[PDB]
């Protein structure tokens, strides 16, 4: 290294500075608060009764820790289809103002729920926008929402003056005229009820048994977010050069115990020439201490390649504890300037030729 | 459910000296034996503070609210632009038990008050409650001066509080005490004016002296000194005197 | 008659590399369960016409 840095095949006697020694991180630690505000998800997927398609149940959820991994792995859902977001990254997405539209429909109209989708209930009962983002979750309800006597309480809108706008609820109960004569609330000729009953029965085949379908929608950066996926936490280490991500504050260093006393509302401390020095862990709520990992410069002492061929190595301002072929080498000496490898400490004294520092220096003899 | 108040009691808008009050922690960073300069919204030293012995007052940018209350006559606050159902409004109440924060489009009349029978239950502030977004329940906040700072920045509503026993008769004491942060709200409203609520003695209402002090906030630079334990122990204004 | 011989990669384990070629056709696991070469649930064909 000396020959390469000096750009020569010969070197003169002296001490020459060379590359830098830096300790590397060992592992990582991630700490986040223990807080887990369970989101109200069970009552909306395990509810006994769901609203009809024309009266789709609209629910607003906010200020919750929402976990979708516990729901993605569920196999009881016939359809698990998200449009604008891939299902794997939902746990890492931060949103707010969650909207849930839940209803029960027939099996033949399950495809009618999609952005830019045409059909009967898509424009007469409930409409989704073309730019709809979120997910749709569907499952069979023949075991529960189907009865041997038939669940005829469910009505779907069939007649309307026009289509339905996105995010529109139509629960109007008025006769519909199919001709050129007034009805006056009489189910006569060309006068029919726009809502038709559902003939859900267990004996019915596919496309006829009831299906529970709920669509989940989010907002995209309009208000401060409060419903976001859970953040995982890791274990804790000590007296080891690592890197940390304490509550979003990241940095590399080694952590020890601190006797400093914060006040009950701060999170971390800083000093002159502002740099973070002490942090409080979000779980145990204790004041730790951060100090940077060891680093320094290395230098080579040589008597000149013309005289001999062996060299000594000095690490500047580094404790003689984390040294690492020259990891053990020969006897090692610890000095006020750092650590010295390849030289023998003697108790005599002579004139100084190759300075080292702190009143000591080295020479050739070994 | 409210009635127009015929006995419009008079609270004269006097003016007095702010002295060195209105210092709050701006961040959440521990410091020790350091002098730190910071530019933010503050109450200027020796400003001129309004004194009331509940009309409408504009919010401006921030509000410093002080009260040397006895027996807790003050009830709460109303925040909004028009204080109607047409605009989202905020309400804060602090009764004997848990304090309540509400965000709805209520219906408000000319004189919203509480009243209480000496049996201690009466509430006739608003008439109808529309769409409600945020609900909050917390611990009660409470010869004893209580100071609070209300701010609204980037859709976040910040309330800082500090209470301390007092012995002076009328004027604000010439002491120093920082206002540690208390509560944050993630609600974004265009608030511009506010109100006040009183605990009138419905026993014939008996409320004629509601003494409190109100000041406003301006953007400027201060210098703060942190003690060994990290508590702000002194502050100095910048644009007050050449020596400053 | 509809050009369907043209297919494109839809699913991959990770990102590609510049001037890199991928031609291997295998079932892609979209969940946390083995596919065993069965295109059922959470197991898709990465080639899309
Ligand atoms: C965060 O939550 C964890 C989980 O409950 C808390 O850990 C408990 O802490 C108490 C207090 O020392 C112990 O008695 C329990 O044995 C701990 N249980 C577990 C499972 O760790 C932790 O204290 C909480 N941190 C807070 C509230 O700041
Ligand atoms: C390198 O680190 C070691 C370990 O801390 C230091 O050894 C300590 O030295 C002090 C002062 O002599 C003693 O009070 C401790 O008991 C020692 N600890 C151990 C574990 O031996 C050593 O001093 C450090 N080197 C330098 C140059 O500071
Ligand atoms: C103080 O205000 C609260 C605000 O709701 C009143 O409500 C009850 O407060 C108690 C104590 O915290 C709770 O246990 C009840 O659940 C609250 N009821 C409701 C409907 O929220 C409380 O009554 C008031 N106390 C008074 C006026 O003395
Ligand atoms: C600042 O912190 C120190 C250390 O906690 C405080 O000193 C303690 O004060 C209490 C109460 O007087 C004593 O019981 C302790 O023995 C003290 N600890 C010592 C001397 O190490 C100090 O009171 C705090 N406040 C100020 C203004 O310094
Ligand atoms: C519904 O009930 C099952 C039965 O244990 C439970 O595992 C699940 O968490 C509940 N909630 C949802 C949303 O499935
Ligand atoms: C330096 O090298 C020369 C050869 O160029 C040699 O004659 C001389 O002895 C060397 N000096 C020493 C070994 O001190
Ligand atoms: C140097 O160290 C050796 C080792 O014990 C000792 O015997 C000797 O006296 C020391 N020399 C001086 C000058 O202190
Ligand atoms: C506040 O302003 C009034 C003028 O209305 C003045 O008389 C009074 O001295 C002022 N108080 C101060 C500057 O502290
Ligand atoms: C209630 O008001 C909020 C704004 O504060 C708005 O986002 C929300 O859509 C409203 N909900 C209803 C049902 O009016
Ligand atoms: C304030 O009103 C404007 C309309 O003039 C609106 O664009 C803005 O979002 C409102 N901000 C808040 C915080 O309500």
């Amino acid at each position: 290294e000396t020959k390469c840095t000096l750009k020569s095949f010969t070197v003169e006697k002296g001490i020459y500075q060379t590359s830098n020694f830096r300790v590397q991180p060992t592992e990582s630690i991630v700490r986040f608060p223990n807080i887990t505000n369970l989101c109200p998800f069970g009552e909306v997927f395990n509810a006994t009764r769901f609203a009809s398609v024309y009266a789709w149940n609209r629910k607003r959820i906010s200020n919750c820790v929402a976990d979708y991994s516990v729901l993605y792995n569920s196999a009881s859902f016939s359809t698990f289809k998200c449009y604008g977001v891939s299902p794997t990254k939902l746990n890492d997405l931060c949103f707010t103002n969650v909207y849930a539209d839940s209803f029960v429909i027939r099996g033949d109209e399950v495809r009618q729920i999609a952005p830019g989708q045409t059909g009967k209930i898509a424009d007469y009962n409930y409409k989704l926008p073309d730019d709809f983002t979120g997910c749709v979750i569907a499952w069979n309800s023949n075991n529960l929402d189907s009865k041997v006597g038939g669940n005829y309480n469910y009505r779907y809108r069939l007649f309307r003056k026009s289509n339905l706008k996105p995010f529109e609820r139509d629960i109007s109960t008025e006769i519909y005229q199919a001709g050129s004569t007034p009805c006056n609330g009489v189910q006569g000729f060309n006068c029919y009820f726009p809502l038709q009953s559902y003939g859900f029965q267990p004996t019915n085949g596919v496309g006829y048994q009831p299906y529970r379908v709920v669509v989940l929608s989010f907002e995209l950066l309009h208000a401060p977010a409060t419903v976001c996926g859970p953040k995982k936490s890791t274990n804790l280490v000590k007296n080891k050069c690592v890197n940390f991500n304490f509550n979003g504050l990241t940095g590399t260093g080694v952590l020890t115990e601190s006797n400093k006393k914060f006040l009950p509302f701060q999170q971390f401390g800083r000093d002159i020439a502002d740099t973070t020095d002490a942090v409080r862990d979000p779980q145990t709520l204790e004041i730790l201490d951060i100090t940077p990992c060891s680093f320094g410069g290395v230098s080579v002492i040589t008597p000149g390649t013309n005289t001999s061929n062996q060299v000594a190595v000095l690490y500047q301002g580094v404790n003689c504890t984390e040294v690492p072929v020259y990891s053990t080498g020969s006897n090692v000496f610890q000095t006020r300037a750092g650590c010295l490898i390849g030289a023998e400490h003697v108790n005599n004294s002579y004139e100084c030729d190759i300075p080292i520092g702190a009143g000591i220096c080295a020479s050739y003899q070994s | 459910q409210c009635v127009n108040l015929t006995t419009r009691t008079q609270l004269p808008p006097a003016y007095t000296n702010s002295f060195t009050r209105g210092v709050y922690y701006p961040d959440k960073v521990f410091r020790s034996s350091v002098l730190h300069s910071t530019q933010d919204l503050f109450l200027p030293f020796f400003s001129n503070v309004t004194w009331f012995h509940n009309p409408v007052l504009p919010f401006n940018d921030g509000v410093y609210f002080a009260s040397t209350e006895k027996s807790n006559i003050i009830r709460g606050w109303i925040f909004g632009t028009t204080l109607d159902s047409k605009t989202q409004s905020l309400l804060i109440v602090n009764n004997a038990t848990n304090v309540v924060i509400k965000v709805c489009e209520f219906q408000f009349c000319n004189d919203p008050f509480l009243d209480v029978y000496y049996m201690k239950s009466e509430f006739r502030v608003y008439s109808s409650a529309n769409n409600c977004t945020f609900e909050y329940v917390s611990q009660p906040f409470l010869k004893n001066l209580r100071e609070f700072v209300f701010k609204n920045i980037d859709g976040y509503f910040k309330i800082y509080s500090k209470h301390t026993p007092i012995n002076l008769v009328r004027d604000l004491p010439q002491g120093f005490s920082a206002l540690e942060p208390l509560v944050d709200l993630p609600i974004g409203i265009n608030i511009t004016r506010f109100q006040t609520l009183l605990a009138l003695h419905r026993s014939g209402w008996t409320a004629g002296a509601a003494a409190y002090y109100v000041g406003y906030l301006q953007p400027r630079t201060f210098l703060l000194k942190y003690n060994e334990n990290g508590t702000i122990t002194d502050a100095v204004d910048c644009a007050l005197d050449p020596l400053s």
